[PDB]
């Protein structure tokens, strides 16, 4: 009966074997990214890695836009990443027409998590090999970040990260919050928040990136946009001048 | 051999092949042998009929679709009847809806869509019978070769069956002959007789064994059986 | 080092026949086209069966039908224990 | 074969269904050969130490050069062959190295060989897919169930033995019996002599043969009857 | 355990899929195909290996065109390659029905992307073992995409896969340094024929065939058609001159 | 333990190969088609003397001019006859005529291989193909008397003299030299019983064998037990001659 | 629902789901019956291991499909309730469609025909029970006794038994009973069934249930005291002879 490990069923150890391998699929691409909560907004950064020169830098992105008020960043292989991307855009449209006004961040992370829980419980569907991370600015609780696990468990984070080096990156964001005893960056301007997360990423990875080596998403209140090559390079200019 | 990797239809082999496609492909090579060729204004289809007993009859290996086109089968007989129903349905579909005859080029694409659905989904199976599609339209005569995977390629002529690949030697040396022969249907039919004769070992061509169906511009598709092919032996 | 190609098998079959005796009337490019994705040893094994067929028929040399009948026998991806034609 | 300048097959292939007396055919060859015969059990190659099985392989091929024109026979190779890969129980890597030692000693870098090698087992599907391909083996023969004409000769070789009543046709007994292995065919003649005690009979008659049909065959089917039951695993 | 490579939805212990990896090997067993992206449009080229002399010259069209603005060329199993275009043909017909104007290039890539993703999520179906290269001229600029068996795709300045993937696609890197500013559509036709002969070193054992098709706004003006007339024969002599 | 659509290495389905072997496991059905009529016969193979002659009927009637026999397992035969009479009697309503014998065989044989698990494109529910062999006979106004054979593999041939079941080998080869184009209706009745007598365990009687006939005027007719006994007594005189 | 097939041809040509299903009948209670000229008697036994079973509240082992015909089976009791209910609905459906009372010949081929469907229907399993249908056709006094096998093959029998120790009773009914001269009285038909139950029931009373079938829609079930009356008369002529 060696087929017990090939699907999702109760194991003799009381665990799930296929769920344990779902988290391991996100480390195949080896893409490190993090997200922090600003004062009035939220800024997310990601490492842009282009293996071949034949790839168009504008087409390759790990940050997808679900709606005008909500951004998204996903780690792991792109096919499972864009599979849940179009599923999240459909849930945001059904919520506007049927239910009411635009969807907030927590509802999108909860509906996509419950959708993966049905796929995990049912044995004829394999779980997604990626991790859904949604960033937006709510009109009630303000800036919030919800990271949806492939197992279907969503929980809020102050400053999150992703990748195999996440445990080394989390230490950087954790030690900063212990000394200041603050749960968010007190900088009001969103420009200083962009250069804030980039500074901690360079010192943690020990690598100075370029305009094409990073993709910085910016989620403001009721607006979301992705910084271009000139906007990302402009942030790296003031970083070398100050520090 | 038998079932190791690809015994399930949705499984891929580590060598980048599919044994289920290879299993159904070997069914044609062990089936009844048939040949074929075509010219600019004409196309000739020659098939050999066998059986398990001398007192038994010979099941026809040539199925008629419409007056302007026909086909032949090498493989399991009832599997070709299902594919022939899908081809004849498209002939009447284009005749009722589009008021046009089904083209040979478009018939191969529609036939490929039927086999690819069973291979890419569990519970189905690919048809292990081959189909040589002959016909004529305003463009000219066209011949196709169907495989269990559904591959469709236009050829001057080919052979599928037992020892059929070895019979292609006569078609290669004469490839420059029958293509330039127009208006001579008798010589084009006799060209296919010498091609299938290369695969004959035990029994030769007889009255009931030889089945020839010719199609062309001024001559529609007609199946010649019995003593009609006795003069072309 | 994948399986040999189409025209490549024509040269392999001809080399293993240098120690045999034939009439040199057999087209080697024709036998290679009758073989679809066979192992290198499966190619040499055809010449082994071709020699055993001539021993049963009493032929003094290996003819064309010896290589053709060898393919119908069990060599590469071909197994039949009975005719079975219906 | 030296006139044609060919290479005789080094190895052979005999598997067949269980119960056809395949081991009896291996002993029939050793009688006509009048030379050294070697019978090797599949479980004999595996020893109580790891790596000792590699030395057990060369023990067989060392006598090939020492004693020329002998015969080696392997029995139940399914317990040895097969790749079985890695991710399994983990204690399987010791057996897979026996074939890699056996293949190396058979066909290595130096083509060293003289005698004939015989591989035999009841499970051809569980073997190494490399072991199932030629170049170590040429002649491949798989046993089949004798037909009405085949099963008749099974009772004819046994008719010279035991006691056969004059005027009894054995073709009707093998006809009432369905397709079955030779192990159950010889059981008809053996059990027929058992009816001479309880059924109050002198020798084996036609009436006792009909009682054996519902006894030797129909009575012994039940469960745990192999014949063609297990062809695979 | 044993059998992780048997069915589809079963993940490997390292977080990958064997059936997806086995489908990649089926791509390199077919006829190779290349592509070239320019400013005005894209150029498609494919090398069709001729088996015997029984093939009729230039009566076989491997490239299946979607509407007038999208060509599609594939390298892999022929039956699996035609099912992708037939599925995309219905998506293009369903789009133009509701959405009026034809579907652009980056939009058409999402229809084939998600459709292949659904085959990897079921055990009753198998993924496509063919790599389809599609592109054309969209409403803004131009784009080129290559659909992999895993469903992963991005923008490509060039795309080549097949037996000559290690050769033909390696020559695409020299094309970028040759014309870093830009490349005309007419010159790209002659450059596409040379790349076929540069990777022909492994195809010299059989007979080949040259089929080139391009679409741009300079001449065809949104019309994807094969190259015929003296333009095709002119690119042959220019490509064979360096051979 | 596999799907019904799995192909064998020989290029065939496992359900098709093992279905042909089930024919010899049953009774023996022998029939001969002549120019004056088709003489069909079967063997009931009674395992106990208490079995009634009206119990097992291996020869049914599809039409007045069309009839068939069965051999082997009769469980799959009863289902096919319901579809055979459906494709026949209903075909009479459509064209206001009698269905061709060869055309009726095609409609019956096409229902064999349509089985499967979750067949795409339409709804086909069948667990296994029919493991019964049917010999289809009949008469028309064009080709004349014809005798076909419905195989589980979906193929059919026109046999002048065919023996299926346990007599598909020994009894089949005996009809090669005993058949002739001039064979009449009366001489064909004694020829079938001559083969059935040698292939039967006990003596030939009306209880262990049932024969039928298909003519142009009378059509399908089953021989009475008194009519069959008269042909058996005439057979004993033909066995002893010189 | 469940679309996976079950019955699969064995390499010998048989079917595993059939032969293995026949063993459930041989492990069940033996059901023996005979038919006379003017009467038909169907005997059945019960389980002798279980006790404290009230006969009145316990459903009868012989199910009545119609006034003129009943059904006494042997085999799995889980698969028998499916055949009994569907045979009685068709009995009323035949009276609705054709406005004709059912016949024993039509009832047997229907039950056997329905069993042929489940063997040929993917997703279901054959019945592991064998039914014996015996009765009289309307306006006909001829006895009708038909056997229904789980494989779908049906046949008529003068005297036939199914269940455990079947071959022992079958050999007893061939020599003792003659099909050429059946008994024309009801009393001789009842005593014949009791003689066949002496080698199976093995000295029991409450475990024996005998159902008498008579024409003109007349059914008389022998009580516990009426069955033991025929047992005493046979035992006196058994050991003494």
């Amino acid at each position: 009966a060696g087929y017990d490990r090939h699907i999702t069923i109760f194991s003799p150890e009381g665990r799930l074997y296929q769920v344990e391998y779902a988290f391991k699929a996100t480390n195949q691409t080896n893409i490190n990214s993090l997200a922090v909560r600003g004062k009035d907004c939220t800024v997310v950064i990601s490492q842009k890695k282009v293996p071949d020169k034949l790839l168009d830098p504008t087409t390759v992105s790990y940050i997808f836009c679900i709606s005008r008020t909500i951004g998204m960043v996903v780690n792991g292989p792109i096919p499972d990443a864009r599979n849940a991307a179009l599923r999240a855009k459909a849930e945001a449209a059904e919520f506007r027409y049927k239910y009411g006004y635009d969807m907030p961040c927590d509802v999108l992370a909860k509906r996509m998590a419950n959708l993966s829980q049905i796929y995990t419980q049912r044995a004829y569907m394999r779980p997604l090999g990626v991790i859904l991370t949604f960033v937006s600015v709510d009109e009630e609780l303000g800036p919030s970040i919800y990271k949806t696990d492939p197992a279907g468990y969503y929980v809020g984070y102050k400053a999150t990260a992703t990748g195999p080096k996440q445990q080394e990156i989390t230490t950087n964001l954790e030690n900063h919050f212990k000394k200041s005893k603050i749960d968010h960056i007190n900088e009001e301007s969103w420009e200083k928040v962009v250069e804030f997360a980039i500074t901690h990423m360079i010192d943690a990875l020990g690598t100075e990136f370029s305009k094409n080596d990073l993709e910085v998403g910016v989620a403001t209140k009721d607006k979301f946009f992705t910084l271009s090559a000139e906007n990302i390079e402009e942030r790296l200019v003031a970083i070398a001048e100050q520090d | 051999f038998r079932n190791n990797y690809d015994g399930d239809t949705v499984t891929f082999s580590p060598t980048g092949r599919l044994f289920q496609v290879e299993y159904a492909l070997e069914a044609i090579k062990q089936g009844s042998v048939t040949v074929g060729l075509r010219s600019n204004t004409h196309a000739v289809l020659v098939a050999l009929k066998r059986n398990a007993d001398e007192l038994s009859s010979y099941q026809k290996k040539i199925i008629k679709c419409d007056e302007h086109m026909g086909l032949s089968l090498a493989g399991l007989a009832p599997d070709a009847r299902v594919l022939s129903n899908y081809l004849r349905q498209q002939c009447n579909y284009s005749s009722l809806v589009f008021n046009r005859k089904l083209a040979v080029e478009r018939a191969g694409h529609l036939l490929c869509d039927k086999a690819q659905k069973n291979t890419q989904s569990y519970g189905g199976r690919p048809y292990g019978v081959g189909l040589l599609i002959i016909g004529y339209d305003k463009s000219g005569a066209h011949l196709l070769e169907f495989q269990p995977s559904g591959n469709v390629t236009e050829l001057y002529g080919t052979a599928i069956g037992a020892r059929s690949q070895g019979a292609k030697t006569y078609l290669e040396r004469t490839l420059d002959t029958f293509i330039k022969i127009d208006g001579n249907p008798d010589e084009l039919i006799k060209a296919g007789v010498e091609a299938i004769s290369q695969s004959l070992r035990d029994e030769s061509l007889t009255v009931d064994n030889l089945s020839i169906a010719i199609v062309g511009k001024d001559t529609p598709f007609t199946i010649y059986d019995g003593e009609a092919v006795a003069k072309y032996i | 080092f994948p399986l040999p190609s189409e025209d490549s098998r024509a040269q392999i079959l001809q080399i293993h026949s240098r120690k045999m005796t034939t009439d040199d009337d057999i087209n080697w490019q024709e036998l290679a086209r009758s073989t679809d994705e066979f192992n290198g040893a499966q190619l040499k094994a055809v010449t082994v069966e071709a020699g055993m067929i001539a021993l049963r028929n009493g032929q003094s040399s290996v003819k064309h039908e010896d290589f053709v009948e060898g393919i119908s026998e069990v060599q590469a991806r071909k197994s039949k224990s009975v005719s079975f034609y219906a | 074969f030296a006139t044609l300048g060919i290479d005789p097959p080094k190895g052979i292939l005999l598997y067949g269904p269980p119960g056809t007396g395949k081991t009896l055919c291996a002993r029939a060859v050793a009688n006509r050969t009048d030379a050294t015969f070697i019978r090797v059990i599949g479980s004999e190659l595996v020893q109580k130490y790891v790596g000792e099985g590699a030395r057990m392989v060369r023990e067989l091929f060392e006598m090939a050069r020492t004693k020329k024109a002998c015969i080696i026979f392997f029995d139940e190779i399914d317990a040895v062959g097969g790749a079985r890969f890695d991710d399994g129980a983990g204690g399987d890597n010791e057996v897979q190295r026996t074939m890699l030692e056996l293949i190396t000693q058979l066909d290595g870098f130096d083509p060293r060989g003289n005698i004939k090698v015989m591989f035999a087992t009841n499970r051809p599907n569980t073997l190494d897919p490399a072991l199932l391909r030629p170049g170590r083996i040429d002649r491949k023969v798989e046993f089949s169930l004798p037909d009405l004409e085949g099963r008749a000769n099974i009772f004819r070789i046994h008719s010279k033995s035991m006691s056969v009543e004059r005027g009894i046709r054995w073709e009707l007994i093998s006809r009432l019996c369905p397709n079955s292995t030779g192990a159950e065919l010889r059981s008809v003649c053996t059990e027929a002599g058992m009816f001479a005690i309880r059924a109050r009979r002198k020798v084996a008659t036609e009436k006792d043969f009909l009682k054996a049909v519902d006894k030797v065959i129909s009575g012994y089917k039940k469960f745990s009857s192999t014949s063609r039951y297990m062809q695979y695993n | 355990g044993t059998g992780y490579d048997l069915s589809n939805s079963v993940f490997s212990p390292d977080g990958r899929n064997f059936q997806v990896e086995y489908a990649v090997k089926a791509v390199e067993n077919g006829t190779t195909s290349i592509g070239i992206k320019c400013n005005d449009g894209v150029v498609f080229a494919v090398e069709k290996l001729i088996t015997s002399k029984l093939l009729v010259p230039q009566k076989n069209v491997k490239i299946q065109v979607v509407d007038r603005h999208i060509g599609c060329v594939y390298s892999g199993l022929i039956p699996d390659g035609r099912h992708l275009v037939n599925r995309g043909r219905e998506e293009a017909a369903s789009f133009k029905k509701l959405y009026k104007t034809p579907i652009p290039i980056p939009a058409f890539a999402d229809r084939l992307g998600q459709y292949v993703q659904a085959h990897t999520l079921y055990n009753s179906v198998r993924p496509f073992g063919v790599s389809t290269i599609f592109g054309g001229v969209d409403k803004n600029g131009a784009h080129l995409y290559m659909l992999e068996p895993s469903g992963s795709y991005w923008g490509y300045k060039g795309a080549a896969t097949g037996k000559g993937r290690q050769s033909a696609k390696a020559e695409l890197e020299k094309l970028v340094d040759h014309h870093p500013e830009g490349l005309s559509a007419r010159e790209a036709v002659k450059q596409a024929a040379k790349i076929i002969y540069l990777a022909h070193e492994d195809n010299k054992e059989k007979d080949f065939e040259l089929e080139i098709s391009w679409c741009s706004l300079s001449e065809t003006n949104g019309l994807h058609k094969f190259v015929k007339g003296d333009l095709l024969q002119e690119a042959i002599d220019f490509a064979q001159k360096e051979i | 333990d596999r799907g019904v659509s799995t192909f064998s290495p020989e290029g065939r389905l496992f359900q098709v190969e093992y279905s042909l072997e089930a024919i010899k496991l049953g009774s023996t059905a022998i029939g001969i088609a002549t120019k004056e009529g088709v003489v069909l016969g079967v063997e009931k193979r009674a395992t106990s003397p208490l079995l009634e002659s009206d119990s097992i009927e291996k020869i049914v009637e599809i039409d007045r001019h069309i009839g068939c026999a069965m051999s082997g397992l009769t469980a799959d035969a009863r289902s096919m006859i319901e579809h055979a009479r459906t494709a026949a009697v209903t075909h009479n309503l459509y064209y206001d005529e009698d269905i061709n014998v060869e055309s009726l065989t095609q409609s019956v044989c096409d229902l064999a291989l349509r089985f499967g698990e979750g067949a795409s494109g339409e709804e086909r529910l069948m667990s296994r193909p029919f493991g019964v062999a049917l010999l289809i006979a009949g008469h028309d106004a064009d080709d004349g008397y014809q005798l076909f054979h419905a195989e589980p593999s979906g193929t059919f041939y026109r046999y002048n003299a065919k023996a299926i079941g346990s007599g598909s080998e020994g009894a089949q080869a005996e009809l090669l030299n005993e058949w002739h184009s001039s064979l009449t209706l009366k001489e064909a009745e004694l020829l079938v019983l001559k083969i059935l007598k040698q292939v039967m365990e006990e003596k030939l009687d009306e209880n262990n064998a049932q024969l039928s006939c298909i003519t142009k005027q009378d059509g399908f007719k089953i021989y009475d037990n008194e009519k069959t006994a008269e042909l058996i007594k005439e057979l004993k005189e033909k066995e002893a001659a010189e | 629902g469940y679309d996976r097939a079950l019955s699969i041809f064995s390499p010998d040509g048989h079917i595993f789901q059939v032969e293995y299903a026949l063993e459930a009948v041989k492990r069940g209670t033996c059901a023996v019956g005979v038919k006379g000229k003017n009467c038909v008697v169907l005997g059945c036994e019960r389980r002798s291991t279980l006790k404290l079973q009230d006969t009145r509240i316990t459903p009868s082992k012989v199910s009545k499909i119609d006034s003129h015909v009943v059904l006494s089976f042997s085999g799995l009791n889980a698969d028998s309730r499916i055949l009994i209910e569907k045979a009685r609905v068709e009995a009323q459906s035949h009276r609705l469609t054709l406005e004709d009372p059912v016949t024993v010949e039509y009832l047997t081929r229907y039950v056997a025909g329905v069993q042929q469907r489940y063997t040929q229907s993917g997703g279901v399993r054959p019945f592991g029970v064998s039914t014996l249908i015996a009765g009289f056709d309307p306006r006909d006094d001829e006895p009708k006794l038909y056997q229904t096998e789980p494989s779908g093959i049906y046949s008529s029998w003068s005297a036939q038994t199914i269940g455990r120790n079947s071959k022992t009773v079958r050999e007893f009914l061939e020599k003792n009973y003659d099909r050429k001269e059946p008994p024309a009285t009801v009393e001789e038909c009842v005593k014949l069934t009791v003689r066949s139950l002496l080698e199976v029931v093995q000295t029991g009373a409450k475990n024996i249930e005998i159902t008498v079938v008579k024409p003109d829609s007349d059914i008389v079930a022998l009580s516990s005291e009426e069955i033991n009356q025929y047992v005493t008369q046979i035992e006196q002529e058994k050991q003494e002879q």
